[PDB]
Formats: structure tokens, C-alpha cells, sequence
């Protein structure tokens, strides 16, 4: 079973409560704090001890976060701890943001090129992708010298490759096959 | 990134440091024992329990050590 | 870069490496504080790889540093390996110093292609009556010796090693996979005293060894035989027990996270066997004649390992405990043993009809066993009585005293030509020896010696 | 101290105890308010022990209180046991009153 399989019930419950009560931004901050705090070298050790009870592990994590957890978020941490799932907090935060992004019709697109592209080109790629996908696009542009020229677009599981490296690979496979 | 006020709260937490040569029993069943924390134990090493009982280390996993009791296991307990 | 041991369970070890430096499948790794070698079997994800140790794991612990070598286990090959003893990793184990190697080859390779295959049918005489009659061997072909515990696999292999070296002038490669260490010492000194050692390469991974050694020794010996074949030579490749390669795989299978198949075997049983067996072949470049002993678990020929091996061989010699119990050696079963060379277009009609005649008589005698056990021989027809008398003589004439078995009894060994073998059985089938007593055929080599033994 | 039944599956009963009061392997336990004796077979961890009931589990529920006896099933021994019929726990199954015992011994040694 993948960590994503185990985190799905919890991320979905947290998302539906946050959505129904208009708290989407509060839970986004709370789950992000819990994901970061539970990954700390001292907290990671404390959560794995065999002598501590589920409620002692939950209270220790709530006391450390304090100000960042409202009554519903504190109740959620006590629920994750009772079911012995505190190791899933980083995955629960990741899956909550995916449900939020899909609800808010938003897409984060990674982009890579051989050498830098202008704002005029980024805004031309952004309107083209937003018109194709029917979503708000956030271009995380970057460079990779492994490309001989052109650009590669990664809109989640969808990939659009217009780079020269991809064309050279197609030719190598065409001649070798 | 975790905040400086939260990092200060984390430095104050009651987290017990454990020596690399010591461990705590998690479970006992039919002459097989599971132990938490023996960080420097070797495969095939002799493990010393209270009341003069010895074990042998057979399973070295990420989170725990599996040991076979070299005598009578009914006197061994969790913790 | 380098990784860290994260888990240890018997012979299997898990190591974690940086995501940009994860080692390849079959790549060799070395533990920093002990120099123990590990072979990568699979990639688990998150930079973690699972490996089998090529040595003892006692004294290893979690958190030790591990170095990736960038290549698979590589062993020395060529003329420098002749007259030397090596382990699974290609290190010398004979105290005679370092190997004067010119190059090293990785132990993992693909089998020769379909277009590289050789169509050889040239008959190989063994000098052993039952084998030359019903199981004719061929140069560049594969032979398998099947049998339970203590029935004759090593004795019959040592006798074949003695007889084939009479006509063969090239090199030999011997791979000891999971057997007795004493037998490796006896064979090494025998060849050293006989001056035969300078034309044989010896590799060992015996019963005393951990699972990783027993699992890869077969590949190390075969890698040396493939170097000599690819040089355009005709070489002999001998395997102490091919079943041990499969068994070493069964001991490790559950530790590799695989679900078990029938009778506890690894799910990969037929693939592990095919990947090794297909490399042991003759090509258009050179030839490999190969002979292998096959252990039969609890005397069961239907067991998955023996059952999967028959399809990989040209000649199958099946040994029996029931035959060995009567006193007959070699304890071969004519009705279960067979060869691809037993064809009128390969051996000629005279040999083919003699062999078919012997099998018909022995089959009919086997059908009468229950009737003879309850009512005795006297109730049979006049035709069945004559056939049973000839079957008993044929069964005894198949026996032969060996030059390696002399220590067990005292009797001198015998070498019988194919011509003498055919003449003896043809005469017994025709009835030319109906007057001689049944005990005159037991342990006598050629047919003329049965006539002299009957005078006493 | 005392424990609570957390799971019931036929004759197999799991009981949860405080971390400093977990009962030993083979110890005899008594269910409060019901004449049911449990023998501890394994320590699962998390303060939970797996046990086998020495009688019918019908009518039991999760959350009932359980008491440790401090020793294995302890039965009456000596002269008083002669001419009497007893069950596995040493109780007098014959309608002849209590056994005139002077001492009790644990069944495991
Ligand atoms: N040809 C033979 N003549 C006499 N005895 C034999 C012969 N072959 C085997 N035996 C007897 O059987 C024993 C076991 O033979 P061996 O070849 O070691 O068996 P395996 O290798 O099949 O376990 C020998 O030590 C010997 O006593
Ligand atoms: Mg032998």
C-alpha cells in the first residue's frame, strides 16, 4: 500500500471540512506546519518512541505548533494520532493541496529550456496553456543545459516537448530500430 | 520553513536520548522478541536481557530488531 | 557516491544511496570496514536497493558505509586460469599467488543468438556400455546425470572425466556448485599428481559457503568456458551439481519479497534455469561439450527442479535406487534414459535396432514383475519364460567395473568399444548365449569375458 | 492495576493494560462481574495482551474490566483433592462443597 493510499481518507476529510466552513487557507497553513514540524530530527524521534501513548504524542505535537492550530485542526491531529497515522502528515498536506488546486481551477506548470526565455515568451506560453487546459497556469520556469535548444512543458502528468534533445532521441531510435 | 518561535519550543521538548548499545522490548511471542533502539547491534550478536537471559539478533530492520531467546522467554516482558 | 546499510536479514542486505547515484541491477558493491562484496538484485525505490552478500554477514550492522564499483562481478579469463583454483569472485584459493590475467569479464551475459547456433551430430564414444548403447553422446552437446542421494552421480562423472580426456586435446572448465570440499581436494591432487592439471580451470563454491556464493559460482565457471569457446576452441564444461544453483535461489527467494510457488520454490524457477542453461551451448565460433550432475530431491523425478531441467539437455541419463540395490553399477535405467542421437540417420540401423530390441525386452520383463512376485516364474508361457531369461542376462550385461571404482571392490576397470557393445547385446537378443549361466554376464566388460567367466 | 477488553473473536480475547501493569505470559486473569478466567498467551505491544478464555465468551462485550491474579492458573493440591471431581481451574464440579485445601500451586513449571 502506497503512502497516498493511506493518506487519502484524512486529506479528503480535512478538505471537505475546510471547504464547507470557508477555512481553505487556514487548513493550508495548519497542515503545512504539521508536515514541517513532524519531519524535524527531534520531533521525528519523539513520535517513534514505544513508551508514549497516542494522546501524549498528539499533545506534544499540538503544544509545539500552538498558535497555528485552531480547535478543528487540534481535533484532527488527535484523530490522526489515535489511528496511529502521524507518519502520514507530510502526505496528508500534499494531498490536501492537490484537492485545493483542483477546486480553485489552478495548475502549477514546470518549464525547462536550454537558455533563458523572455517575459514575452513566458506570457505567450501561459495564455496558450490556459486556453488548452481551461485553468489558471503558474509557470515555474528554469534552465537545463542538457537541452540543445527549445523548451519542455510539464503540466502535471501531461508533457509537451518541443526541445532539440527530444528530436535527436527520435532520430537515434528511428535509425536503431 | 519552521519559525524561530516553533524551533525554540522544539528545543524545550521532553525527548529522551537513548544510548546506541541499549534497547526497549516492544513484544514477546513464542520465543521471539521484538526490540526498539539497539542502533549499533550486529547480525548474530548476543543481546542481554534482565534476570540473566540472552537473545540472538536475527532481523535488523529500519525501525526494530527481531531476536530469538537463548533459553526460557516466559519471564520477558514489554518495556 | 556511497550508501548506508538500512536493513540486514540473513544473506540479504538493503542499502540506501543518494537519488542521483543509485547502482544498477547486478552491480557489485563493497562494505567499507570489512570489504565484503554485495550484488544488487532489485531497486526498491526512494534510493534503496536490495542485494545478496558474497560472503558471511555475521558482524555487519546498520549504518555502515557501502561503495558502488560501477560494474558487475568481474572474473579473470583466458590461459592464466588453467591449473589454478578460484572462488566465486575470481580470487585464487590454491595459495599459488596472484593470477597472471590479461583481461576480466563480467559474470552476467545474454545467451548466443538464434543465428549463432551449431547443428553438430558427431558421435562421442564414452567406453561405458549402457551409455553408448541407449544414451549416445555427441560432441558440442549437453548431458545430464539424474539421481537421488548416494546412487552414483559423482562416481559416474569421475569415470566420464577419465574416458573423454583420452580423445580430447583442448581445455576443460570445472565448476563446483554447492558439493563436498573433500571431493574438490581429492580431484585437485589427483590431477596434480597425474600432470593433467595444466589444461583444467577449477572454480569452487561448496556446501560450507553462504547462499550468495552457491548462487553465482556457476556463472563464474561458465564465464571462463565462454572465453575459450569464443577464442575458437573446443572445450569441456563440467558442473558438480546444477541443482544447487536453483536451491541457493530458493533459500533467498522469500527474503527478496517474492510470493512462493508450488512446493515452496521461487516463482522465477524456470527463468533462472533458462538464463544459465542457454549460455551453455556450442556456436559457429567454437564448441562446448557439457556434462552436469542433477540431484533428485527425495527420489522424486516429478519435483519442479528436475522436471524443469530435462528440456535443456541432448542426452538424459537417469540413475535408479532400485537398480543400485540389486548390485548393478552403473545404476542407469535404460527405459527412463534417452538421447537425441538415438536416431537411424545418426547412428545407423544396426545400433538403433539393437538398442530398440534391448528396450523392448526390458519393458516386457517390467510388465511381468507383479505376476512373478505372487505366482513365480513357472506359471509364465514358453515365450515369456525365454524373454525373462534374456531380460535377466541383458540387465546383468549392462553392468561394468570402472577405473575410479577400483578402490570400492578391488576389481580392475574395463573400457568397452561401441563395436563390442553392439555385438554383445545383438548376440544375447538373437539367442547366441542362451546356454551360459546368468551370473556370467555380471561385471565383465566385453562379451568374450562372459564366455570365459562361465568356465568357472 | 486492572485492564479492559479491546477485542473478542470467538475464544480469543485481547485486553489492554496501563504500560506499567502489563500481565506476564501464562498469567491468569479474572473478568469483573462474570465468572470468566483468561490465560495470557502473547504480549502484542502497546499495553495489549492476547489471551484465551477458559469458558464460554457469550454475553461478553468490549470495555469490561479485568483483574490480574499475579500468578498462573493456581489449583488446589494435596490430600483434600482425593475422591473429588475438578475442572481445569481446580473448581469442584461435583456438588460436594468447597475443597478443604491448605495450599495452591501454579500449573506451569
Ligand atoms: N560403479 C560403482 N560400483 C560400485 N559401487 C558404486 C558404484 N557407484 C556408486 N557406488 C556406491 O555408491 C556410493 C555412492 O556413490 P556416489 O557417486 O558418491 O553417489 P551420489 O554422488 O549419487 O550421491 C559409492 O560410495 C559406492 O559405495
Ligand atoms: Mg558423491
Amino acid at each position: 500500500a502506497e503512502l497516498t493510499t493511506l493518506a487519502r481518507p484524512y486529506a479528503k476529510a480535512a478538505f471537505e471540512y475546510a471547504q464547507a466552513h470557508q477555512q481553505l487557507a487556514d487548513w493550508s497553513a495548519a497542515l503545512g506546519v504539521l508536515a514541517a514540524v513532524s519531519q524535524d530530527d527531534t520531533v521525528r524521534q519523539l513520535l517513534k518512541e514505544p513508551q508514549l501513548t497516542s494522546s501524549a504524542k498528539a499533545q506534544s505535537l499540538i503544544d509545539v505548533c500552538g498558535d497555528k492550530l485552531n480547535a478543528p485542526a487540534q481535533n484532527f491531529v488527535r484523530t490522526v494520532a489515535e489511528n496511529k497515522r502521524l507518519e502520514l502528515l507530510p502526505t496528508i498536506a500534499e494531498m490536501y493541496e492537490q484537492l485545493k488546486a483542483e477546486q480553485e481551477k489552478s495548475v502549477e506548470v514546470e518549464v525547462t529550456s536550454a537558455f533563458t526565455l523572455s517575459k514575452e515568451q513566458q506570457d505567450k506560453l501561459a495564455k496558450a496553456l490556459s486556453a488548452r487546459l481551461s485553468r489558471e497556469v503558474r509557470l515555474h520556469a528554469s534552465e537545463d543545459a542538457s537541452l540543445i535548444g527549445g523548451v519542455i512543458i510539464r503540466a502535471g502528468d501531461l508533457v509537451i516537448d518541443g526541445s532539440v534533445r527530444g528530436k535527436l532521441a527520435k532520430l537515434a531510435e528511428a535509425l536503431k530500430s | 520553513e519552521i519559525s524561530e518561535i516553533i524551533k525554540g519550543r522544539i528545543e524545550k521538548l521532553d525527548v529522551a536520548s537513548q544510548a546506541r548499545n541499549e534497547g526497549t522490548i516492544v513484544s514477546v511471542s513464542d520465543g521471539i522478541v521484538r526490540i526498539y533502539g539497539l542502533a549499533d547491534v550486529m547480525y548474530g550478536e548476543m543481546i542481554e536481557f534482565p534476570g540473566g537471559v540472552y537473545g540472538m539478533a536475527l532481523n535488523l530492520e529500519q525501525d526494530s530488531v527481531g531476536a530469538v531467546v537463548l533459553g526460557e522467554y516466559q519471564g520477558l516482558a514489554e518495556g | 557516491s556511497s550508501g548506508r546499510i538500512v536493513q540486514i536479514i540473513g544473506a540479504v542486505i538493503d542499502v540506501e544511496f543518494p537519488r542521483d547515484a543509485v547502482p544498477s541491477i547486478y552491480e557489485a558493491l563493497k562494505v567499507q570496514g570489512v570489504e565484503t562484496t554485495l550484488e544488487v538484485q532489485q531497486q526498491l525505490g526512494d534510493g534503496v536497493v536490495r542485494s545478496i552478500a558474497m560472503g558471511s554477514t555475521e558482524g555487519l550492522k546498520r549504518g555502515l558505509n557501502v561503495d558502488s564499483t560501477g560494474a558487475a562481478i568481474s572474473v579473470p579469463v583466458g590461459k592464466a586460469t588453467l591449473g589454478r583454483i578460484m572462488d566465486v569472485l575470481g580470487n585464487p584459493i590454491d595459495e599459488a599467488g596472484p593470477i597472471g590475467e590479461e583481461e576480466r569479464w563480467g559474470i552476467h551475459r545474454e545467451a548466443p543468438s538464434y543465428a549463432d547456433q551449431a547443428g553438430g551430430n558427431e558421435l562421442l564414444e564414452t567406453g561405458i556400455k549402457v551409455i553408448d548403447l541407449v544414451c549416445p553422446f555427441a560432441k558440442g552437446g549437453k548431458v545430464g546425470l539424474f539421481g537421488g542421494a548416494g546412487v552414483g552421480k559423482t562416481v559416474n562423472m569421475m569415470e566420464l572425466i577419465r574416458n573423454i580426456a583420452i580423445e580430447h586435446s583442448g581445455y576443460s572448465v570445472f565448476a563446483g556448485v554447492g558439493e563436498r570440499t573433500r571431493e574438490g581436494n581429492d580431484f585437485y591432487h589427483e590431477m596434480k599428481d597425474s600432470n593433467v592439471l595444466d589444461k583444467v580451470a577449477l572454480v569452487y563454491g561448496q556446501m560450507n559457503e553462504p547462499p550468495g556464493n552457491r548462487l553465482r559460482v556457476a556463472l563464474t565457471g561458465l564465464t571462463m568456458a565462454e572465453k575459450f569457446r569464443d577464442e575458437g576452441r573446443d572445450v569441456l564444461l563440467f558442473i558438480d551439481n546444477i541443482y544447487r544453483y536453483t536451491l541457493a535461489g530458493t533459500e533467498v527467494s522469500a527474503l527478496l519479497g517474492r510470493m512462493p510457488s508450488a512446493v515452496g520454490y521461487q516463482p522465477t524457477l524456470a527463468e533462472e534455469m533458462g538464463v544459465l542453461q542457454e549460455r551453455i551451448t556450442s556456436t559457429k565460433k567454437g564448441s562446448i561439450t557439457s556434462i552436469q550432475a542433477v540431484y533428485v530431491p527425495a527420489d522424486d523425478l516429478t519435483d519442479p527442479s528436475p522436471a524443469t531441467t530435462f528440456a535443456h539437455l541432448d542426452a538424459t541419463v537417469v540413475l535408479s535406487r532400485d537398480i543400485a540395490s540389486l548390485g548393478i553399477y552403473p545404476a542407469v535405467d535404460p527405459l527412463d534414459s534417452t538421447s537425441r542421437q538415438l536416431d537411424p540417420l545418426v547412428i545407423g540401423q544396426d545400433h538403433y535396432d539393437t538398442a530398440r530390441g534391448v528396450q523392448y525386452v526390458l519393458q516386457r520383463y517390467k510388465e511381468l514383475k507383479d505376476i512373478i512376485a505372487i505366482l513365480g516364474m513357472d506359471e509364465l508361457s514358453e515365450a515369456d519364460k525365454l524373454l525373462v531369461a534374456r531380460a535377466r542376462k541383458i540387465q546383468r550385461f549392462l553392468s561394468q567395473p570402472f577405473f575410479v571404482a577400483e578402490v570400492f571392490t578391488g576389481s580392475p576397470g574395463k573400457y568397452v568399444s561401441l563395436k563390442d557393445t553392439i555385438a554383445g547385446f545383438k548376440g544375447i537378443l538373437n539367442g547366441d548365449y542362451d546356454h551360459l549361466p546368468e551370473q556370467a554376464f555380471y561385471m565383465v566388460g566385453g562379451i568374450e569375458e562372459a564366455v570365459e567367466k562361465a568356465k568357472k
